[PDB]
């Protein structure tokens, strides 16, 4: 997209802020390529981070309050009332990795020349549409369900309603990216959030260090 | 253009090199190039020395409160503070010094931007901004935030003569303070703060000492 | 507003002070814009700091006699015989948070230039009236009770009422702020206001700007 159509969609999705990019991402050309497929890349960036948040939103609350499946050995060995952040560390490393490397199934997925060109879309760097995910048409082995609506809802759904849903999803990306990092800084920095003193509980490791033992030093096997 | 410039400082006096100092040939480079290279050293040393006499007066009252500074006291000398300061601290401050002096000495980037070396038709202490660096660059050195990029033309030659004499008023400043720091009583009515007993010409004399001396 | 019209406007406030400016801070261009937005903001921050020495005076005054409201929690169960500094200095962190974050969007909605011109006026720098506060038209929910005459009493006022009360208020507003600081003063150094020593301001030892 240009950054006239970045104006738009700023000017769309809060008219009063607008176009409030104040350390110019969109005009510096990253590696190189063109203006539009940097805000391709930033788009895309943007969509992916609020997704992720917004999961993460509602998993942190999920592990906090230990809602946890009833028929899994793992979550029973997790102990309970832990922090949120400690319900990560205290699981086996290799459902981590497992975690980790389905994203990176998806992630190779999604990105894939061929599958986009075939069901139709490009990559969001080539114009395509950014936040896009293929259905899983050209796998290699069948597969019930796409990761976009597994079941039917929104297959016949308006052009404008899709623009107003992304639209609110990227509103809501960046809100959640704030929410959930406001549970984190409070867990980790007690009194840096002012608003949720004595609600989040708090916490001594690295969120930004998924496994226990470092896998660039000295891992674990299973 | 020295003596014009002597009379807009300081219309009274007019010119006084009583040292000859631009008459004299540095590195045989025409005496062009000495009135540069002189007017570039008096900004140089003008704005080091504002900022250095800030600078020497917030430390002496002022710590930052996180380390590795929450642990120096603010009730010694500033020089003491700088010698006490880790060796890779003083080397990345002098690094990154010398990184903004190296950019300013840069031929094509301020000529990119227009100007020429100090010696050579450029207007003395036109730093250039970072554009010509690779990855991103938020701010600059000079206007950073851009507040007064659309100043006025007379303004801004005004701005550099006030610039010049607040510049050797803080050099006499800044060079008082270090005298009465390093001398009890060099400096009459200053004994009052700070009495280290050190060279401050020695960066890393806390870290090493160079051989032969 | 031009300076002449600045000259002019400072006679109206006050026909015998004339354009008192001893700092000369009108003729400016303060972050390299024109004289009229130098004007302008300095009108703006004029009217603003009055606006808030005017609902300063008269927290201090409601606080100082110790009235509060029978219905909350928070200031029943505070200690009273408090200053007014000490009251909001015991105030929860979360609740000064409440009022400092809605003062900012409120700050931040006056600011935006968008619901300004929507409204048929500008940001009070590049040409418009200083001191006009945005409605709330323009919000993700229709809320009720617009910021300035929220029960609509000025909606049939005359224009030449509305110039005399904005004179009015810049003028009411000069002596708030000097009212309110006396105040602060006497909380603070003593026999800085002498008049407020008999009826005993609360001392405060404290810096109230440092929250
Ligand atoms: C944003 C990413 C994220 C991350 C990194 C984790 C991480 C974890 N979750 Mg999960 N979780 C998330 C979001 C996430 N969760 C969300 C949004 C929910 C609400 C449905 C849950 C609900 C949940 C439960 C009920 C439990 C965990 C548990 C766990 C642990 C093991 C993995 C697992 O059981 O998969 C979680 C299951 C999933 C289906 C994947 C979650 C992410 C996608 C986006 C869900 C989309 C909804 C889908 C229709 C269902 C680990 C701490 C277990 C635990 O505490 O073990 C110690 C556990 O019992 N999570
Ligand atoms: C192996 C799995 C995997 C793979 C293949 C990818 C692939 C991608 N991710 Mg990532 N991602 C993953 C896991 C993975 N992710 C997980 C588990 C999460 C959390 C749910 C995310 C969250 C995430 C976000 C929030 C974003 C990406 C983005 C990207 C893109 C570029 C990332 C990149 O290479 O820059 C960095 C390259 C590195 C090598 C990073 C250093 C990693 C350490 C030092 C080594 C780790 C080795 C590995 C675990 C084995 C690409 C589509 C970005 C994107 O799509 O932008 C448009 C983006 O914004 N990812
Ligand atoms: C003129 C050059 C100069 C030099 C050689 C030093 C040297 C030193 N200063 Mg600094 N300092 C300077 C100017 C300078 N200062 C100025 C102008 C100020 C006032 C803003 C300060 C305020 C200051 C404080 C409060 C402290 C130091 C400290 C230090 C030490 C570590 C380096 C540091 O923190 O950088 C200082 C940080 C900078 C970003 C560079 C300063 C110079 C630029 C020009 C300022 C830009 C202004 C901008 C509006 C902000 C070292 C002795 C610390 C110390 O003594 O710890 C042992 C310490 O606590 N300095
Ligand atoms: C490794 C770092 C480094 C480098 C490459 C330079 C390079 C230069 N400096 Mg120096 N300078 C440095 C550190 C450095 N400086 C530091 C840390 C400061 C701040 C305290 C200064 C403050 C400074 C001033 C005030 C002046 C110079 C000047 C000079 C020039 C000649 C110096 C010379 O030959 O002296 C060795 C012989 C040259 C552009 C002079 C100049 O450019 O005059 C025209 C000048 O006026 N420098
Ligand atoms: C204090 C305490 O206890 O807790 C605190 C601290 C703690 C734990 C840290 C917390 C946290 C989380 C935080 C702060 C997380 C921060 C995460 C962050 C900041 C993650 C960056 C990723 C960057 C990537 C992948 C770069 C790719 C780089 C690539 C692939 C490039 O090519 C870069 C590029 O430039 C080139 C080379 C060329 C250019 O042409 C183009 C661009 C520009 C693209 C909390 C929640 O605050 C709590
Ligand atoms: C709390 C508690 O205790 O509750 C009690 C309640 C109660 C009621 C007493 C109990 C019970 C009974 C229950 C709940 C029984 C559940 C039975 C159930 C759910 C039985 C599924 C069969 C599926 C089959 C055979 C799959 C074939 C799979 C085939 C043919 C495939 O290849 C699938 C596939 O082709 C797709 C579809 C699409 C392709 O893209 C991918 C592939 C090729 C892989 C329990 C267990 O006691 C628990
Ligand atoms: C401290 C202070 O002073 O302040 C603050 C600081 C801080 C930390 C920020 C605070 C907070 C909390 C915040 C702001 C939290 C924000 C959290 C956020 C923003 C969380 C979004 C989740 C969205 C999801 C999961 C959406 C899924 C949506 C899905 C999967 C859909 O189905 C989309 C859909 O389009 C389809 C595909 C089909 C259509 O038919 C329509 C629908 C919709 C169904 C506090 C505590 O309040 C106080
Ligand atoms: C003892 C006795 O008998 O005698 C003496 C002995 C002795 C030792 C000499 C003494 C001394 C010391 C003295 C007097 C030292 C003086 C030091 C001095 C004179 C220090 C200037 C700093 C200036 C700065 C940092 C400027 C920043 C300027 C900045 C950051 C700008 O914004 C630049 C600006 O251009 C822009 C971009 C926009 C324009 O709109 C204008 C402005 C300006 C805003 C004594 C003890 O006092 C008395
Ligand atoms: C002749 C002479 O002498 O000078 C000449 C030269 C000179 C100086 C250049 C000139 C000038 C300009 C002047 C004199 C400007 C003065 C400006 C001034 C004096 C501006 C105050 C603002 C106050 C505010 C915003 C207060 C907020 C106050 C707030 C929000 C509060 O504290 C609230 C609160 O307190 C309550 C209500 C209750 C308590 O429970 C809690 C606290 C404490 C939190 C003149 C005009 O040319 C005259
Ligand atoms: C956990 C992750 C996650 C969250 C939390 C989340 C939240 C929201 C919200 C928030 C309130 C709204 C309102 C919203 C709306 C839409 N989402 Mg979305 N979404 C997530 C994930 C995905 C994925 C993987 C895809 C996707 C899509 C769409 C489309 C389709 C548009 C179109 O087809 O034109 C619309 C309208 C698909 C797409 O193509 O988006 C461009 C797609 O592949 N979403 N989404
Ligand atoms: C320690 C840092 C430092 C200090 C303390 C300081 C103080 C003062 C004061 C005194 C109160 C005034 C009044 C003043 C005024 C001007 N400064 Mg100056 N200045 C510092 C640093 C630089 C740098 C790096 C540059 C610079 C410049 C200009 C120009 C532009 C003129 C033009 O471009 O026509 C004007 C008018 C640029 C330039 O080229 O000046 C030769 C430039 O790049 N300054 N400067
Ligand atoms: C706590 C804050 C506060 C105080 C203490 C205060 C006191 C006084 C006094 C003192 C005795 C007078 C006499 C007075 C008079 C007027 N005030 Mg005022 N005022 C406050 C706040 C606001 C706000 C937010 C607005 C506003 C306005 C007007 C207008 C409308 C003129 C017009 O509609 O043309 C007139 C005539 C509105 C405006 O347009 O101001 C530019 C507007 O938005 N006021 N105001």
């Amino acid at each position: 997209e240009t950054k006239a159509d970045l104006e738009a969609l700023a000017k769309d999705l809060n008219p009063a802020v607008g176009f409030w990019d104040p350390l110019a991402l969109s005009d510096y050309s990253f590696w190189g390529t063109s203006q539009e497929a940097t805000i391709g890349f930033l788009r895309e960036a943007e969509i992916k981070h609020g997704r992720i948040a917004m999961a993460g939103f509602v998993g942190y609350i999920v592990h906090s309050n230990d809602i946890r499946w009833t028929f899994d050995k793992v979550a029973a060995s997790v102990p309970t009332g832990l922090p949120a952040p400690a319900v990560w560390d205290a699981i086996p490393d290799i459902a981590k990795w497992q975690i980790i490397l389905f994203v990176g199934v998806m992630e190779s997925w999604r990105e894939n020349k061929v599958v986009l060109e075939a069901e139709g879309q490009k990559h969001y760097m080539s114009g395509g549409k950014p936040g896009y995910f293929p259905s899983f048409d050209l796998l290699p082995h069948p597969v019930p369900f796409p990761l976009f609506d597994p079941f039917g809802i929104s297959k016949r759904a308006t052009e404008e309603k899709k623009a107003k849903g992304r639209l609110a999803e990227i509103n809501n990306g960046r809100l959640a990216m704030i929410g959930l990092f406001g549970f984190l800084s409070e867990a980790t920095v007690p009194g840096s959030v002012p608003f949720l003193k004595g609600v989040v509980p708090a916490y001594t490791g690295e969120v930004m260090a998924p496994f226990t033992q470092n896998i660039f030093t000295a891992p674990t096997a299973l | 253009a020295l003596p014009e410039l002597s009379k807009k400082l300081n219309p009274v006096l007019g010119y006084w090199d009583p040292l000859n100092l631009a008459e004299l040939n540095f590195w045989g480079a025409g005496d062009d190039a000495t009135v540069g290279f002189l007017r570039h050293a008096e900004i140089k040393h003008g704005r080091v020395a504002m900022a250095a006499f800030v600078g020497y007066c917030v430390q002496s009252n002022v710590h930052f409160p996180w380390a590795p500074f929450n642990s120096i006291p603010t009730n010694i000398a500033p020089a003491e503070q700088w010698a006490q300061l880790p060796e890779a601290a003083k080397w990345q401050i002098i690094l990154f010094v010398g990184f903004l002096e190296v950019y300013s000495e840069h031929s094509f980037i301020l000529e990119k931007y227009g100007q020429k070396h100090y010696m050579k038709g450029g207007k003395p202490g036109f730093f250039p901004d970072f554009d010509t660096m690779v990855h991103p660059v938020p701010l600059n050195l000079w206007d950073p935030l851009k507040a007064y990029k659309g100043a006025s033309a007379e303004r801004k030659a005004d701005g550099l003569l006030k610039e010049v004499n607040n510049g050797r008023l803080a050099m006499i400043g800044i060079m008082g303070f270090c005298a009465e720091a390093r001398v009890p009583g060099a400096v009459p009515a200053l004994s009052n703060i700070a009495h280290y007993a050190g060279d401050p010409m020695a960066p890393f004399a806390a870290n090493f000492h160079l051989p032969g001396f | 507003m031009d300076k002449s019209g600045l000259e002019g406007f400072a006679k109206e406030l006050n026909p015998v002070v004339g354009y008192w400016d001893p700092l000369n801070l009108s003729n400016g261009e303060f972050w390299g814009d024109s004289n009229s937005a130098t004007i302008g903001f300095l009108r703006e921050s004029e009217i603003k700091h009055g606006r808030v020495a005017m609902a300063g005076f008269v927290g201090y005054i409601v606080h100082a006699n110790d009235i509060r409201f029978p219905w909350d929690k928070v200031a029943m169960a505070a200690p009273k015989g408090l200053s007014p500094q000490e009251l909001w200095d015991v105030t929860p962190e979360a609740a000064k948070w409440q009022i400092i974050l809605t003062i900012a969007f409120l700050e931040f909605w006056r600011e935006n230039s968008y619901i300004l011109s929507k409204e048929g006026e500008q940001h009070y720098m590049r040409g418009g009236k200083p001191g006009y506060f945005p409605t709330f038209s323009e919000l993700p929910h229709p809320v009720p009770f617009n910021l300035f005459d929220p029960f609509g009493f000025s909606k049939n006022a005359s224009p030449e009422k509305k110039a005399k009360g904005l004179l009015a208020e810049v003028n009411n507003g000069r002596l708030a702020m000097i009212g309110l600081m006396g105040f602060l003063s006497e909380a603070k150094v003593p026999g800085s206001v002498p008049a407020l020593a008999n009826v005993g301001i609360r001392p405060y030892a404290g810096e109230v700007m440092a929250p």
